[PDB]
RNA sequence: CUAGUCGAUAGAAUAAUGUAGGUAAGGGAAGUCGGCAAAUUAGAUCCGUAACUUCGGGAUAAGGAUUGGCUCUGAAGAUUG
RNA sequence: GAACUCUAGAUAACAUGCAGAUCGUAUGGUCUUGUACCGACGACAGAUCUUUCAAAUGUCUGCCCUAUCAACUUUUGAUGGUAGUAUCUAGGACUACCAUGGUUGCAACGGGUAACGGGGAAUCAGGGUUCGAUUCCGGAGAGGGAGCCUGAGAAACGGCUACCAC
RNA sequence: ACCGCAAAAGGCUCAUUAUAUCAGUUAUGGUUCCUUAGAUCGUUACUUGGAUAACUGUGGUAAUUCUAGAGCUAAU
């Protein structure tokens, strides 16, 4: 099956389709929150510590934590849970939600690998993305990057210079 | 009437036996704050020195008389603290400019200070809060109550 | 649910006024507290909007007043002996409004010895002959005005003998006055004068 | 509050003392919960557009009140549908307008100017005298204005004179049968003075017996009286001729006398 | 329990058919002369009761609900008041 | 017109929060430039009370047709007692305990209507008899019915949920 | 894109209902209340915490009407 595995140390995410049913047994019969290993799946993902962040089964029902039965439960929901975005305020709405446990009917697996093992994967770890920008809240970055009350923030803010050049010297904002 | 016969205890709420420590000695000759209606109607003397409890009494309960005020006649009095009175009026028709004898019947509540009201006595009536599903009035004064012929005389 | 209106209840001569505007939201009432005497729990709920009425469930204690002075002291409710109407609330021991409950007799003893230097009630001597620390805080002689103020005080310790029997046993009755189902408390006062001597015929004679 | 709260008011249900038209439009202004009541108020859209006639349409009002020209009783009151009830001072300094609200002989309202000193003070009735608000004493007026700590002889159902730019009381008058009065919202509304008698109903709603200067007797309930001075001694500048309520033939006398033909 | 009897030829043996006491998944009178052997119903309390009646019925109509064990309060008396 | 148990006054304790870390126009007095001390503000937030629009139950009088409906309502509330529960609050609203009642030939209860009331509409000398679904007002429903979130405010349906119909 | 309030107004309807709805006069001393305002806040980090939409990116589903995982970032 497809495995949308994420690595938060690099912040990247990539989908991996493995059709072998021998390797999915360590994904099979598992619940959300379970931390697994990927050495059985492939030599490339050896030493890697992985935990299931979620998934969408056949057909497209998101595996939601907080049900703990490996059937399909259609039920009403409220604010806030997974898969909910109401139109009026405080209302109730029902959709068929898949619950919390990995069985054979899982189409895709929204996974997160936690510890990088021995080798380098092109989907996740060869790709390297930084943060888009900083916090820019001077109270949270006071605790983040040592910006306390003796560390004035009017000349510590990062900027985002990007060439748009339409039609100017495209520098950043503040 | 009552020797406090109730499976609970009955007392007029809002008073307490405060015995020794007091601002002065406010005996007031009984620990019963009997109010008055003050709408020209004199208070009955038995209401001040009464032993009856009657939370729904207009003189001694959590009641203030409201609404309008009327008179009339009474028929039945079997039910407890409650009599059945009757009023009379007319109606004006279009076809004849003539009248009729129709009537309504409102059941009303009594304090026991108007003990022994009978058929067909004459009783004035005034309005108050709803008591239980029908009773929004209260008896004001045994004003006349005299049948000089058949009802109000001994034999 | 069930509304609290007149949707039921055929009108004053027997016939059935049938429907007329089936249902309204505001006209309803919720399931009641049914608070057994327990270990002090509480729950929050919306009311008619803005107001936060608080109900009680599985309650333990409260503060309770005094008769001739209005002295409100907080203490643990022990148990119940009697409810006013429903014996099927007596037997299950459920906290309601003005039912006959026994509470403590403890904190009223120590609180009153400023005015009521003679301790109420008379505790047993040969095991409690030591004072921890009673006899010093009774009088102390003070060399000053407050003991002298307590000389013209303690002229009001002429209290009823029945509670004096009850204070020395240590289990006083009281009457919880407030509403458990509007504020979530058990607030009351001791019945002292006439309903105290009344309800023991309703209890001890029926025992 | 139930499925409402009735946020509209159409044609023909507004009180017709507004001098409201009929054609074209199908709605009343419907003022918003201000310092006066529903049927007693007289808003800015009624006065300025249709009788002052300086704003042509309703969208013409949306500039002038948002450009902050009209201020009533010292406050600007930038909402166009402010209710603006009785005995309130329209403090429009351009071009020296200085209007108030006095009910007509015919019970309606009149375009009438006051002075700037008459704009400094105003007269106001009270409904109750209250004890319990800050700190111990209080006094409630008729127009949503509050008085804490007043002089202890002014009881309820009187009319006091205040400076609106301040929070004090400048003058008060008594509830006596030698006083100048104004009837507000009755059948006989809009006559000045000249009461001699009242009869206290024993529960309830005592009506008052008010005469005029020409011996014609009239009456209404107590909710309509506005005591406006002493014996032939007012405290305001008055409108046209003194609430006299003449006959239709006498009303037709002005139709023939003060006309050119 | 109290009194008294084992007195009905016997130890053995699990064939039919018969002799009597039974239950049998479906449908339920098709079966047969025929609803006949046989099955449901059964006590008591609470309602709820149809047409025809000589106005005493039909009346247990039909049509129904309810029913342990264990732990309790509420009621119906007598003598000395 | 008075226990208005009201916001007041006091005593006595009780729990649970609350008690603007908000903001820009436009900046200033203050220079010791110490960013110390200051301008109007708010479309700002909240508490206390008054006020306004309110709404939901009562109060009286006044409704269409039948004796081939003459007596009705308490099954499981009928009418009151009393305590209590809930409810934003009266209250048989509703539980329990108690009384044995409310109602009626002054057409009560029962059914029936091609009956939403009403402001109102049409015809002549009056008295009218008909109707008035329908712009105004008020009460109600969003297929059949029923629960309910959120909010001050629906039992809401151009919100949701069930079942049922199609 | 989080928020602020509103979305219960109007407009459509006469199908249920009979001393009920209503008409009117009439209580709320027998209650509540969004908001305008009107008085209305001298009772030890000080001007703090953490966390999310948009935004990227991996997507999914048989589906236009729904919706996951990851990287982020604020407050009246």
């Amino acid at each position: 099956m497809k495995l949308n595995v994420s690595y938060p140390a690099t912040g990247c995410q990539k989908l991996f389709e493995v059709v072998d049913e021998h390797k999915l047994r360590v994904f099979y019969e598992k619940r959300m929150g379970q931390v697994v290993e990927a050495d059985i799946l492939g030599d490339e993902w050896k030493g890697y510590q992985l935990r299931i962040a979620g998934g969408n089964d056949k057909q497209g029902f998101p595996m939601k934590q907080g049900v703990l039965t490996h059937g399909r439960v259609r039920l009403l929901l409220k604010k806030g849970h997974s898969c909910y975005r109401p139109r009026r305020t405080g209302e109730r709405k029902r959709k068929s939600v898949r619950g919390c446990i990995v069985d054979a009917n899982m189409s895709v697996l929204a996974l997160v690998v936690l510890k990088k093992g021995e080798k380098d994967i092109p989907g996740l770890t060869d790709t390297t993305i930084p943060r888009r920008l900083g916090p820019k809240r001077a109270s949270k970055i006071r605790k983040l990057y040592n910006l306390s009350k003796e560390d004035d923030v009017r000349r510590f803010v990062v900027r985002r210079p990007l060439p748009a050049k339409d039609n100017k010297k495209a520098t950043s904002k503040a | 009437m009552a020797d406090q016969n109730e499976r609970a205890f009955q007392k007029q709420f809002g008073v307490n036996l405060n015995r020794k420590v007091k601002p002065g000695i406010t005996k007031k000759k009984l620990l019963r704050r009997s109010r008055d209606v003050g709408l020209g109607f004199k208070t009955p003397r038995e209401a001040i020195d009464g032993t009856y409890i009657d939370k729904k009494c207009p003189w001694t309960g959590d009641v203030r008389i409201r609404g309008r005020i009327l008179t009339g006649v009474v028929r039945k009095a079997k039910m407890q603290r409650t009599i059945v009175i009757r009023r009379d009026y007319l109606h004006f028709v279009r076809k004849y400019s003539r009248f009729e004898k129709r009537h309504r019947n409102m059941s009303v509540h009594c304090s026991p200070v108007f003990r022994d009201v009978e058929h067909g006595d004459i009783v004035t009536i005034g309005e108050c809060r709803p008591l239980s599903k029908t009773v929004r009035f209260n008896v004001l004064k045994v004003s006349k109550g005299q049948g000089a012929k058949k009802s109000f005389k001994k034999y | 649910g069930i509304s609290r209106d007149s949707a039921h209840k055929r009108r004053a001569t027997g016939g059935k006024r049938k429907s007329l505007r089936k249902k309204r939201k505001f006209e309803l009432g919720r399931p009641a507290a049914n608070t057994k005497l327990g270990s002090g729990r509480v729950h929050k709920v919306r009311t008619r909007g803005g107001n936060t009425k608080l109900r009680a469930l599985r309650l333990e204690t409260g503060n309770f007043a005094w008769a001739s002075e209005g002295v409100a002291r907080k203490t643990r409710i022990a148990d119940v002996v009697y409810n006013a109407s429903n014996n099927e609330l007596v037997r299950t021991k459920t906290l309601v409004k003005n039912s006959i409950v026994v509470i403590d007799a403890t904190p009223f003893r120590q609180w009153y010895e400023a005015h009521y230097v003679l301790p109420l009630g008379r505790k047993r001597n040969p095991k409690h002959a030591q004072k921890e620390d009673e006899n010093d805080v009774l009088t102390k002689k003070r060399s000053e005005k407050v003991m002298k103020k307590y000389l013209e005080r303690q002229k009001y310790g002429k209290v009823e003998q029945a509670l004096e029997d009850q204070f020395t046993s240590g289990r006083i009755l009281a009457c919880i006055s407030s509403r458990p189902g509007q504020c979530g408390r058990s607030d009351g006062y001791i019945l002292e004068g006439k309903e105290l001597e009344f309800y023991l015929k309703k209890i001890k004679s029926k025992k | 509050m139930a499925r409402g709260p009735k946020k509209h008011l159409k044609r023909l249900a507004a009180p017709k003392a507004w001098m409201l038209d009929k054609l074209g439009g199908v709605f009343a202004p419907r003022p918003s919960t201000g310092p006066h009541k529903l049927r007693e108020s007289l808003p800015l859209l009624i006065f300025l557009r249709n009788r002052l006639k300086y704003a042509l349409n309703g969208a013409e009002v949306t500039k002038i009140v948002m450009q902050r020209l009209v201020k009533v009783d010292g406050k600007v009151r930038t909402d166009p549908t402010y209710p603006a009830g009785y005995m309130d001072v329209i403090t429009l300094e351009k071009t020296g307008e200085f209007f108030r609200l006095v009910y007509d002989v015919k019970g309606r309202f009149v375009i009438h100017r006051i002075s700037a000193e008459e704009a400094k003070y105003k007269l106001c009735k009270v409904k109750k005298t209250q004890l319990g608000a800050k700190g111990v004493p209080f006094l409630v007026t008729h127009d949503g204005r509050t008085i804490r700590y007043p002089d202890p002889l002014i009881h309820a159902n009187d009319s006091v004179q205040v400076d609106i730019a301040s929070g004090k009381i400048t003058d008060y008058i008594k509830f006596d049968s030698g006083n100048l009065c104004m009837i507000t919202g009755g059948r006989n509304l809009g006559r000045v003075g000249t009461v001699v008698n009242r009869e206290r109903h024993p529960g309830s709603f005592d009506i008052v017996h008010i005469k005029d200067s020409q011996g014609h007797v009239f009456a209404t309930r107590l909710t309509n009286v506005f005591i406006i001075g002493k014996g032939n001694k007012p405290y305001i500048s008055l409108p046209k001729g003194k609430g006299v309520k003449l006959s239709i033939a006498e009303e037709r006398d002005k139709r023939l006398a003060a006309k050119t033909h």
